[PDB]
DNA sequence: GACTATGCACGTAAAACAG
DNA sequence: CTGTTTTACGTGCAT
DNA sequence: AGTCATTCATGACCTTGGT
DNA sequence: ACCAAGGTCATGAAT
């Protein structure tokens, strides 16, 4: 389940599903496909979490335990719930990991632009206000870490994308993470979508 | 530059936000189709499925690459769901080849099943044709996709939880609500005494439902149980939205633990509350209205769906009307043209180009482009303009409909008389018994 | 009635018969497409795929329910196969999204891959358009399906086993064979010294191949860097096999102590045992009948296969012209009396009434009469007064040539040359 | 993996793949069933065959061993190799089974004909060759293999046993074990290439 | 969304065959 | 601890 | 061509909880 | 072994 590799710069990219972790394992590790939706930490029991191969396999690779790990999702709003949890999975447990702040959440491409139908003319992480900088040609829109060699546009230049996480967290934020994700009493969640 | 450090107070607020508006993939107060549905009913349209049974692979594939980025079997799987008669009242898609037993039956992949849009199925997608319900963009940005199919059959309360209620009772109330707007929940339950399930049988909770219809509660539901006498002198009481997957063994569990089935009538009473052979039900009236997720009730739902059609009909009006106008105008024009077919057939020869010819119809006329067009797009066939007297007749034929349609536009009262005759119409054709 | 008892001498003869003609689902001596292939290249056509990358689900789905009853992943799976550059020479379909490593890589289901018909891909399906190759019926009996796509690029020997041989060498021989029919296998190997593999490198067996090219059976050979590292150590490492087991196979030699770590005899041990330097079975279907052939047959039938493709594209395109010059030839005439004609077509009667009545003031035929009536008042501006005249010669030239390709055995091949040369160049490949 | 059930008439229907054995287990208009999802007997070793869950699960259900079992394929020429083998799998082992001749090989439908688009008007034929002529203006089908037949339809080969089936093996004898070691199983190649002189 | 057995042929590299 | 036969492993298209 | 775990919510039926 | 809290299992549309 891992993807091979001297902890000179850490280096541990966390992909979504064997298509991604397959596309990735095929250009820049100084990899471990996380399969399906991970467990909601604050959503069950500690014994619970120890039974889950997703929590297990994770903490196996790289020691740590309770007492550059890049995390690669997609664009899917489906792909967020898989950012959302993992961070909680990196947070409630493995605090210092992101307390140090060594963990970072990779910045995939949005809309690639094309042109010549034989001369090849490609481009490249916000198809909103960003995309305007780029008729007569062609476009695309990126459907999630998979349909992407190209992969070294988020792969083989680490800083060319990534985003460093957790900076100056603190407290009163553990308030929101037991509010938003995990598993509140429902009441709170229905409630955070007053800003929705 | 590895830039942009951010707060987990930040990023877990922003991601989780995206994902929560992905919880308006839930049934709308109008269509009552939850998008992964809406889209499979449209793609089976657009592709023309009364015809033969089209495989699946193609069917799902085509759903799955034009209107739905997500999984294949996620897509189709959901489709099978709409195949299961014992899941809906009107099955909004008929397939063939092992739909799947009430007896815990895994249905077979796309590789085997052939399907096709179903009778009542027609209904909902029964007027996408025109500029009816407002259609949006593809994700690929290729085709366009509709935002809630306009809907004949009130899929919403005839199918967040909302239990079946039977086209029969639904369009019946539907009727009432219209001609009488402000209505009490007690007088309207007269039409829908309760939800009909495919496996209805018996549902208990008159006062429990009654309140629930505005509150948006808990009912009750009993099995299809039989009393009869076997041979030799023994008891024969056996069984004919639950699940037969665990009640088959659940019966035989009672016997295995000898703690109480054509082998005392108090005895049936034990299983009839513990063996899950008379569970149920709950109700959780919850959809999306005003593009915003809300709990409603028997009055809202019918309320918005009345309003949802108010604007379907209004559209099918405003449109079909404009299509006529546009026709009566080249008819109105071609008639005229008859008068001087000779002169006209004249300068269109000695004219010059194509675009040269229509312009030059500034003289010996005052026709417009769309006027001029067909006068030049004609073909030497129709120069046999037999419509000499007919076209005259059209001027009144097509002007009648443009008299009516536009009349539906100001006529609030006539309007509903439409939505009646129609709803009555399904009431009858695709009408259901009771349960 | 539980009738019809039968001999297992009976039933096991009759079933097993059906199943064995299901072993002419094997590459044809012409297309060199094995049906499960042929059909995916056509369905990706018919649907128009130079355009954008169309998902898969739709692509396979559509292959899978119009031309192929069998599995989904059986279908698509085979498609992926045609995506793998390191599997063919000309990859007859380009996809994007994890084709699959030489490093033992499971490709992802239809749910992820997007694909599209490939350059050289074009080639083969490059004239289905007309009544070229003879097309048969659907299984559903819905559309019709072709029985061997006509083929520009000699997929057959450029791709029962038949190893790559490189468009370069193939159309080069192809040339020779034509203008010189009877040829020896020794003079023709001059053009194709051997099969090129995507991962060619080195292939040994000159006398072994030479005989095999007529025998259609034999065995060749195939071989897999020398440099000096720092500090004074040996640095000899590696750059149609499989890298899935050679990765560990190297490290197996080390594990059993029996690779930039200094005897050159050492490399010799691995280079024959470690599978780091590890046949041919010329076999297809010709004359709708499964046969072993060789370098001469294959080119022999494929020459003949085009003989009849070209002849078709002749006989057809010719007939399409005839049919055109005839309403041109007609409409010209009609100009002369546009006035009179524009006449009785008014006072005529019906639609079908109007064409008939063009028995008088003419002798035109139906197809003649048709467009004279199907016309539109636009074209009554018949500017072609003088042009159409010109067409009579434009379209009559081509009907002079095409029909000339019909008797001209010698001119014919000069076609099949210029074309095959044409791919030789455009979709031409280096060497290996 | 079985499908439930007093050996009054034996009764054991052998379907192809869980789609069929699923369509059948539902359509049990006639179980007085087990999906087969097979090894070529004369193609390997006895130890071999004991390792194969297909030989195993088979001989499990119903005792017998070495010292009305209807078998339902499709129309697929693919679907034959699964007749071809099983019979060998019923033959080289479990001889008397078909030596008695208690086993039979089910006669699925070919082409179903349709008509009214709302009035329902269906048919049936087990040979769309010379047979089909007995049946314009209407519609047709062609049957793609034991599966696309709904569970209900399935009682057209299901709930009337004799309405279809075909009894097997009758008056075999010897010199036929000659051909079955020739045709299927696993000859030396030479023989097989050779039997397609009558092909 | 990757596990898994098998047939169909035919090569051959890796186990079992004896004393 | 040999040299032999024998055995399983691999590959595309199906189930 | 089935296998398998989990999210997300919400309920009734079973597993612990103590002495 | 009571009666109560906690723990599980299940259901559609996704990964
Ligand atoms: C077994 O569920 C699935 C899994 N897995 C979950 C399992 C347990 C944990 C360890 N991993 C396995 C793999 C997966 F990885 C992908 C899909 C999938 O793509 C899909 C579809 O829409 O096509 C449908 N399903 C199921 C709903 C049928 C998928
Ligand atoms: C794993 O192979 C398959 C099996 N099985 C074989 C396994 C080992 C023995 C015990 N049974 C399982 C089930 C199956 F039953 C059906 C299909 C299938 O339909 C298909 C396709 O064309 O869609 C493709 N494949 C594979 C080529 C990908 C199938």
């Amino acid at each position: 389940t891992p993807a091979q590799s001297n902890p000179a710069k850490n280096e541990l990219y966390l992909v979504e599903g064997d298509s991604a972790g397959g596309s990735a394992k095929q250009d820049r590790k100084f990899i471990l496909p996380l399969r399906g939706k991970v467990i909601n930490t604050a959503k069950a029991k500690m014994a619970d979490i120890l039974k889950n191969e997703e929590i297990n396999t994770m903490i196996y690779t790289i020691g740590a335990g309770v007492g550059k790990i890049i995390i690669m999702t997609d664009a899917d709003t489906d792909g967020a719930h898989i950012q959302t949890l993992l961070l909680t999975f990196f947070y409630r447990y493995m605090r210092p990991l992101v307390e140090a702040g060594h963990v970072y959440i990779a910045l995939p491409p949005l809309y690639k632009m094309s042109k010549g139908k034989g001369k090849k003319e490609e481009v490249a992480a916000w198809t909103d206000g960003e995309l305007e900088e780029l008729k007569g040609a062609t476009l695309q829109r990126y459907k999630g870490l998979g349909e992407m060699d190209q992969l070294w546009e988020t792969t083989m230049n680490p800083e060319t994308r990534t985003l460093i996480r957790v900076t100056i967290e603190d407290l009163a934020r553990a308030e929101r993470r037991v509010n938003v994700l995990m598993g509140d009493k429902v009441e709170p969640r229905r409630k955070w979508i007053e800003d929705n | 530059q590895n830039m942009s450090l951010e707060d987990i107070m930040g990023e877990r607020f922003g991601r989780y936000s995206k994902y929560i508006i992905q919880d308006r993939a839930l049934p709308d107060i109008r269509d009552g189709l939850k998008p992964v549905q809406r889209r499979i009913l449209y793609s089976m349209n657009k592709d023309s499925n009364d015809k033969s049974y089209r495989k699946s692979a193609k069917s799902v594939g085509n759903i799955m690459g034009n209107f739905h980025p997500h999984g294949d079997s996620s897509i189709y799987d959901a489709m099978v769901r709409m195949s299961q008669n014992w899941k809906n009242r009107e099955i909004l898609v008929e397939m063939h080849g092992n739909n799947g037993s009430m007896d815990g039956d895994p249905p077979a992949a796309m590789r085997y099943t052939e399907a096709r849009l179903s009778e009542i199925a027609g209904y909902l997608l029964q007027d996408i044709e025109k500029k009816t319900v407002p259609f949006a963009w593809n994700f690929d940005d290729t085709e366009k996709e509709p935002t809630v199919l306009p809907a004949a059959f009130p899929n919403l309360l005839v199918n967040t939880d909302i239990p079946p209620h039977n086209l029969a009772e639904v369009i019946d109330a539907a009727v009432y609500m219209i001609d009488h707007p402000t209505a009490k929940i007690d007088k309207l339950m007269e039409f829908l005494p309760g939800p009909d399930f495919p496996t209805g049988a018996i549902i208990q909770g008159r006062d429990e439902i009654k309140k629930a219809y505005e509150t948006g509660g808990r009912v009750v539901v009993r099995s299809k149980t039989e009393i009869e006498k076997l041979k030799g002198g023994k008891e024969q009481i056996v069984i004919t939205e639950i699940n037969k997957a665990n009640l088959v063994k659940k019966i035989d569990d009672v016997r295995v633990n000898n703690k109480v089935i054509e082998l005392t009538e108090l005895v049936l009473n034990y299983l009839f509350k513990y063996t899950d052979l008379q569970i149920n039900y709950n109700f959780n009236m919850v959809a999306i209205d005003n593009f915003t997720p809300r709990q409603v009730g028997i009055v809202p739902i019918l309320s918005s769906y009345i309003a949802h059609r108010r604007e379907v009909i209004l559209a099918r009006s405003r449109f079909d009307k404009e299509k006529a106008e546009k026709r009566l105008h080249i008819v109105e024009g071609l008639i005229r043209v008859i008068s001087i077919l000779d002169e006209v057939i004249a300068l269109i020869r000695a004219s010059e180009n194509k675009a040269d010819a229509k312009e030059n119809l500034k003289v010996s006329y005052d026709f417009t482009e769309e006027q001029a067009e067909a006068i030049v797009t004609l073909q030497l066939y129709r120069l046999t303009n037999t419509d000499v007297v007919v076209l005259q007749e059209e001027e009144a034929e097509l002007r009648e409909k443009i008299a009516m349609l536009a009349a539906i536009i100001g006529d609030e009262r006539t309007m509903y008389n439409l939505m009646k005759k129609e709803l009555r119409e399904v009431k009858k054709k695709f009408a259901t018994p009771r349960l």
